[PDB]
RNA sequence: CACGGACCAAGGAGUCUAACGUCUAUGCGAGUGUUUGGGUGUAAAACCCAUACGCGUAAUGAAAGUGAACGUAGGUUGGGG
RNA sequence: GUCGAAUUUGGGUAUAGGGGCGAAAGACUAAUCGAACCAUCUAGUAGCUGGUUCCUGCCGAAGUUUCCCUCAGGAUAGCAGAAGCUCGUAUCAGUUUUAUGAGGUAAAGCGAAUGAUUAGAGGUUCCGGGGUCGAAAUGACCUUGACCUAUUCUCAAACUUU
RNA sequence: AGAACUGGCGAUGCGGGAUGAACCGAACGUAGAGUUAAGGUGCCGGAAUACACGCUCAUCAGACACCACAAAAGGUGUUAG
RNA sequence: GCCCUGAAAAUGGAUGGCGCUCAAGCGUGUUACCUAUACUCUACCGUCAGGGUUGAUAUGAUGCCCUGACGAGUAGGCAGG
RNA sequence: GUGAUUUCUGCCCAGUGCUCUGAAUGUCAAAGUGAAGAAAUUCAACCAAGCGCGGGUAAACGGCGGGAGUAACUAUGACU
RNA sequence: UUGACAUUGUGAAGAGACAUAGAGGGUGUAGAAUAAGUGGGAGCUUCGGCGCCAGUGAAAUACCACUACCUUUAUAGUUUC
RNA sequence: GAAGACAUUGUCAGGUGGGGAGUUUGGCUGGGGCGGCACAUCUGUUAAACGAUAACGCAGAUGUCCUAAGGGGGGCUCAUGGAGAACAGAAAUCUCCAGUAGAACAAAAGGGUAAAAGCCCCCUUGAUUUUGAUUUUCAGUGUGAAUACAAACCAUGAAAGUGUGGCCUAUCGAUCCUUUAGUCCCUCGGAAUUUGAGGCUAGAGGUGCCAGAAAAGUUACCACAGGGAUAACUGGCUUGUGGCAGUCAAGCGUUCAUAGCGACAUUGCUUUUUGAUUCUUCGAUGUCGGCUCUUCCUAUCAUACCGAAGCAGAAUUCGGUAA
């Protein structure tokens, strides 16, 4: 699929407040912090002879992700977050 | 029978696997030949 | 599982050696002044079987 | 007596080739009758020793996790030797000759430490692997592949043209196949864009500059595999190149 | 032609507790609860008791925090008496 | 069967439980051994089996919905009981009539549709897919491709106007 | 084997079908008198060896529906048409 | 329409049995008769409901009195004993 | 492991195992070193054995099929 | 089993990475020519030095946009073997 | 005497480690097991004229696709047939007539659609924001998908108007954890600053066993609680098939349809055969055959008596009562 780098659409920003233009780009994650309260939780429980103490998920199923777009205000750079449908392909057309 | 012995068991006798045992492995595991560069005859 | 009589052997108590009939430990003399400098003379009384 | 032979996948592009060879070996003259289904199909036999007998042929050819089971007809008296309907469950592999997968870390640590980046090469008794950034091929067996099962990152259906310009064959050699460094476009962006592509592929030997070849495309794709999502993302070739659409 | 039962006697199986829900009875009533403890005692009872505490009288919000009358404490339809 | 020995045997002595010993049977280890015996944790848990103590009166079912590693079981709704509260013949009913709506089954009616049509004479184009091998330069192979009108014959029968 | 509607059994005795979980009738406080249901009235068995028009004689007749079995094909055997 | 042949299975046996042949069989029709915990009437128990009675007698209303209807029941619920 | 004696014990090291007096960086933990930062911390290089590569090994576990061609015919328990 | 720290003291040599200047860094028939990306590049230089066209070309040269394959020593040392 | 600050010993870290330990090894189901997914969903039919209605019942389908195949507007009309035009052919392009849809609308089937919902062109991003009400599955909970308005901002068009994704019906996902966007909001509880962490509001990463455990086998050494809810031998129902019988009998039987054998079928019998059911037995119905012994049935091998035969006799065949 395709989807074009650029898109008027509303700025829910304080000054805006209307159609404006936005720049788009692919939602990419962050790196998953160590000092995360759940990481630090799941380090001190698998300290000890103990085992593995949490599942582990291996049954997937999915052969997709649904496509998280960042829309960026071009007066305002307020951003914001849309989301499509699943998809084998997507590409931004610039 | 397997309690008794690695090479135990089985409605025929025979061993499954390898007799060349490791050198590194355990007491109860090295049950044959322990730590065999080489094997069999070598011509007569 | 079980242990394996060589796991067995390790312990004992069948396995020992059987000690009565023998003469002793064969060793060599020990190292003393006579025989690290010269000599010292020895006779045998009797070859006997072990 | 039946077996009963499927692959799990949509495409079967390893079943076509198992049944003309079957044809052209004439291995199927007990069969008493075929009924497709839903990803394979059947073979019926009359007795376990005909069905064994291609059991035999198959396991040769391409790779199979085959069984048996039973059931009851006919307790049969006087002799305590009943009679009985058997099945046999083929399973072959869901790989096909040229597919783009990602093998798991401590299998490709074992297999020489390929890359997991890999593209299926030739399918026999063992499927056959290839790294084609540079040439190291392997091999590896369905008594591995079933205890530990994984599956392709993408099919055949997913390839998509491209137009090479220009093939640079400093790359070393291997038999019948050789190392370059070819630079190649998209037949949906030439014409529009003026982005290219380099690639070191293993095609330096085949294709020329100004033929259209076939390859997956990997920026565009949305994968979700965990695999995938265990390797270094900045070390991913974007493009594939795969095989060649000579014009005819 | 499913299971138990040869016969008699005695014994023999939805209880006690902590915390709770609906309902009911009683006491007092925006209060209520004496009984941790104290005074006292005809002595494990009965009788008397301050302070504090608990529940309630004010909710909401993740939290900081703010915190309930426009009105004869509203209008309309019905409503026993 | 064996009977001068890898013999039989008393006593003493060593090995002790996931351990011992085994010319190896999972055999023997105090009538106990695919892990002894004794006491305790222990009234082990059991969605399973069995049983469950006096009378009379009144009302009185369910084996069905949804979810559950769920199918000898639970929660949930339903059925049922008891406690009653506000009111006092409303406006209700497993029912009928009148008026006004939805339906597309039974019945009726039509010829038809791709195969085996029991087929019949033929029309040939290349209209090709897919598999393998293609240091693909030019490209071959086993494979599946083809069809042309006449549509009979008996009714195989897919449909819809009402 | 799996469904729809109603009814029933299960949870239900009573009269009848000889007998029967389901059929017919009919649903139950204790008793008396009367009348009936479904079924029956030769005797067992309470009740007409009652009346009337006809058919049948079977060397395994036939005889209370569910129900406890019966077809095709034949007979100048007979009856009527 | 009836009857016969077809229609053969294994302990001795089943219109329920005896037995029946102008039937005690079959078809159809007319009366009479038998009898169920059902229907009608009456008495009695109990429950449910409605109403009268603190005139005031045994102050009690826990009751007393009149009227009508109803009564099956497993698991299970409540009440009175 | 095999199971007196006699005669024999064939071909396979691809696989799994075992092994090595073979190569060097492909991976490669903790500590340690360097850089940024105010610091916690973060990143990078270096990096043991092992893995991986190469070799050997069958009286080690074990395995010992199927074709296509030798000119009229024939393609052999031969040859390619 | 392998590594690190400690136990654990006293030494001597050698080699190796960082830390400032180094430049030896460019080698298929060969085009004169020992050719990495490049940069407008036919010109800035004293003599024009060459180049531009030319010539194998893979390379296109001078000069520099000046990052430049970037090789071994010397430094105060920083420290692994 | 040897070795020597190396070993050893202690603490951490990596590898190896069924030698050993602890545990698990899904469901539906004409038994269970393969297979299939009827395990989450869609269409037609089952389905019997509202609606609901099952089967491992039938024919299929989904885990996608699209910055246009979404949105608005304008212009045109499709499949096909006929008559014609050089190369031109059954078929290349052009023109006329007919043409209720016989075309197309991403994809299953069904419905729908003609100055369009289709074919071409133009402008665009309603595939946007805030949160709520409602319908469907349904407990009237969730998830998913849709319906109709409101308050904003936008598009398109001359305007009316339409547009909160795809013409409608399917195309997808909780707690915990991580992460991002936002208010630049709250908190870090002795008071402050900066990092860092935790929080609120919307989203994504996913559980397909699809209201969502983290999981390999074997037992013929086996064991326990139980089950005819359920296989096991026995029975009882059923007759596809087994065995037997009757009517049609093409035709074969020296010419001479049954002296005899045999089509097509057709009705139908027995439980003395398999299949099917799971109704009785799972806290004992002792399970193959043979030895022995008794009795019964007739669908008669012989014996007895009859009848018919391409029955001279003889010998046979068929047939009837007859067990
Ligand atoms: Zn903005």
């Amino acid at each position: 699929v395709n989807v074009p780098k650029t898109r008027k659409t509303y700025c829910k920003g304080k000054t805006c407040r209307k159609h404006t233009q936005h720049k788009v780009t692919q939602y990419k994650a962050g790196k998953a912090s160590l000092f995360a309260q759940g990481k630090r939780r799941y380090d001190r429980k698998q300290s000890g002879f103990g085992g593995q103490t949490k599942p582990v998920f291996h049954k997937k199923a999915k052969t997709t992700k649904k496509v998280v777009l960042r829309l960026e205000c071009v007066k305002c750079k307020t951003r914001a977050q849309l989301t499509l449908k699943r998809c084998k392909h997507f590409e931004l057309g610039g | 029978n397997p309690v008794d012995h690695p090479h135990g068991g089985g409605n025929h006798q025979h061993i499954g696997k390898a007799s060349t045992i490791s050198r590194g492995a355990v007491s109860g595991q090295k049950a044959g030949l322990i730590a065999a560069r080489r094997t069999g005859l070598l011509r007569g | 599982g079980r242990v394996i009589r060589n796991q067995r052997k390790g312990a004992g108590s069948i396995f020992t050696s059987h000690t009565r009939l023998r003469q002793g430990a064969a060793k060599l003399r020990t190292l003393d002044y006579a025989e690290r400098h010269g000599y010292i003379r020895g006779i045998v009384k009797q070859i006997v079987h072990d | 007596a039946t077996v009963q032979i499927r692959q799990k996948v949509p495409h079967k592009r390893t079943f076509l080739f198992l049944e003309q060879l079957i044809l052209k070996h004439n291995a199927h003259v007990d069969t008493i009758s075929i009924s497709e289904a839903k990803d394979g199909l059947d073979f019926f036999y009359a007795q376990k020793n005909h069905a064994v007998k291609m059991i035999d042929f198959l396991n040769a050819v391409v790779p199979i996790k085959h069984k048996k089971s039973e059931e009851l007809i006919s307790q049969d008296t006087h002799t305590g030797a009943s009679t009985y309907k058997f099945s046999y469950s083929v399973e072959i592999v869901p790989i096909c000759k040229d597919d783009l997968v990602v093998l798991p870390k401590k299998l490709a640590k074992s297999m020489g430490n390929i890359s997991q980046f890999v593209l299926c090469s030739k399918i026999s008794n063992t499927v056959q692997f290839m790294d084609p950034t540079t040439l190291q091929t392997a091999d590896l067996s369905p008594s591995v592949y079933w205890r530990a099962p994984f599956n392709a990152l993408a099919d055949v259906t997913q390839l998509v043209e491209f137009i090479v310009l220009d093939v640079d064959s400093t790359g070393i050699s291997r038999g019948n196949r050789v190392l370059a460094d070819i630079t190649v476009a998209r037949t949906s962006d030439l014409g529009v864009n003026d982005q290219v592509y380099y690639v070191r592929s293993h095609l330096g030997g085949i294709c020329h500059a100004g033929d259209s070849v076939m390859g997956y495309f990997i920026a565009n794709s949305n994968y979700n595999s965990d695999l995938f999502d265990g390797l270094n993302i900045d070390y991913v070739p974007d493009v594939v190149l795969v095989k060649k659409l000579y014009q005819r």
